[PDB]
């Protein structure tokens, strides 16, 4: 189906609220924008809401280069991690993203 | 462009007459009770006028996309068929930047209208598709 | 029969606590008093009301289904005190402060 | 000479504490003042745009 978009309202640090046009998603719910504006990936989770029509959310990257008009994607579903006897012997950063240079996890189910 | 008919009630003070209703909220109950004195008094009770206006901004706003706040409500083609009384306070709430209240400002001046019409309103949700016997039990 | 009385639409939520905003002005919420949130179709998430504001909004401690709540749900009323079952049925139990009974291994007060 | 090298830690955890306890109340004090701040509301600042 189509992904829900949203669009950024203002900042303060590595807080940030983004204006949701249709309806706003529930709290803990990640948010991802594409590395090519902010330069690397970079998901935002909900942590809580403001009013109708706006959501605050925290970033895991840092904000630079962040703009007030970046298009937000909603996943829909909570920041997923992988697991599985694959994840052993393995370095994880906090999205669950491996950083040990060795290859790719291969997991078959990721949980919240 | 803002006639100074406007401009008289907007300079004025408005919010210490006496209206149908006392109203809750912060700044939205201005942009309704303002709404409410152009209504009343320039445009003499035509208060349909207005509620058609927000369906049209809200048709106007979902094929522009939501960054309507940058552009300028009174030059604009699209905005031509609102009335320059809804341009003014458009562009008052872009000065105060509560262009995020849009919807608490509608739901404020339908309330006004129906209770100076006197028209409480009622809201029902049948079906996938509607059913006349369904209806007329209901 | 029996139609539930509503009386605004969740504003915000921060974590344990919520604001409603009123939807009508005549409507009129009691103090201490316990909400309902209509988070779905199917479950109900009860609240209470701790602080009322000029601006008509709500200042509301929830207790249950937090995290199923959103912006825009249905606000539901029930203008009457928070009350729980009591009796000697209950003794030997654990049991939720919202009369939950917590497994393990008619009146109101 | 023992008195002495007590005396003086003592006189500084006095002295800390009481720094410490003025410290807190003041950031009470400011904290009260913040949340006072955050409960009056901002006004409307209307005036013309044209």
């Amino acid at each position: 189906d189509v992904k829900q978009v949203g669009y950024v309202q203002q900042i303060i640090g590595a807080v940030v609220d983004v204006t949701f046009t249709d309806s706003v998603p529930p709290v803990l719910t990640a948010l991802t924008v594409d590395a090519k504006e902010t330069g690397t990936l970079l998901t935002m989770e909900i942590v809580q809401h403001l009013d109708t029509k706006t959501a605050r959310c925290i970033c895991m990257s840092s904000t630079d280069m962040l703009r007030l008009r970046t298009p937000v994607v909603n996943t829909g579903s909570q920041i997923t991690v992988p697991v599985g006897e694959a994840t052993l012997g393995r370095i994880f950063n906090v999205m669950g993203d491996a950083i040990d240079q060795r290859g790719p996890v291969k997991n078959k189910v990721r949980w919240p | 462009v803002p006639s100074p008919k406007y401009i008289e009630i907007y300079q004025s003070d408005f919010s210490r007459n006496a209206y149908p209703l006392e109203l809750l909220g912060g700044s939205h109950v201005d942009f309704a009770k303002l709404l409410y004195s152009f209504a009343d008094q320039v445009e003499n009770k035509k208060f349909e006028v207005y509620v058609e206006d927000f369906k049209k901004l809200d048709s106007i706003i979902a094929e522009k996309g939501p960054f309507w706040a940058e552009e300028k409500i009174f030059q604009s083609p699209t905005f031509q068929g609102l009335s320059e009384g809804f341009k003014f306070i458009l562009g008052w709430i872009q000065s105060e930047g509560a262009i995020d209240r849009l919807e608490n400002v509608r739901l404020a001046y339908k309330e006004l209208v129906n209770e100076a019409r006197k028209e409480t309103t009622a809201t029902v949700i049948v079906a996938k598709e509607p059913s006349g016997n369904d209806l007329a039990e209901i | 029969l029996e139609a539930k009385q509503k009386i605004g639409f969740v504003h915000g939520i921060d974590g344990t606590i919520a604001t409603i905003a009123p939807a009508a002005s005549k409507v009129t919420v009691p103090y201490n008093t316990v909400l309902e949130i209509a988070v779905s179709a199917t479950n109900i998430a009860n609240a209470l009301v701790f602080n009322l504001e000029k601006d008509g909004s709500i200042g509301v401690i929830l207790l249950d289904n937090i995290s199923e709540v959103r912006s825009g749900q249905d606000v539901y009323a029930t203008g009457s005190l928070l009350k729980i079952p009591v009796g000697f049925h209950m003794l030997g139990k654990i049991i939720n402060p919202l009369g939950k009974e917590i497994p393990t291994g008619t009146k109101l007060g | 000479g023992n008195i002495t090298g007590l005396m003086q830690l003592a006189d500084y955890t006095y002295n800390k504490t009481r720094k410490e306890l003025i410290t807190a109340e003041l950031l009470e004090i400011i904290g009260t003042m913040t949340a006072m701040h955050a409960g009056k509301k901002v006004g409307l600042k209307k005036t013309e745009f044209w």
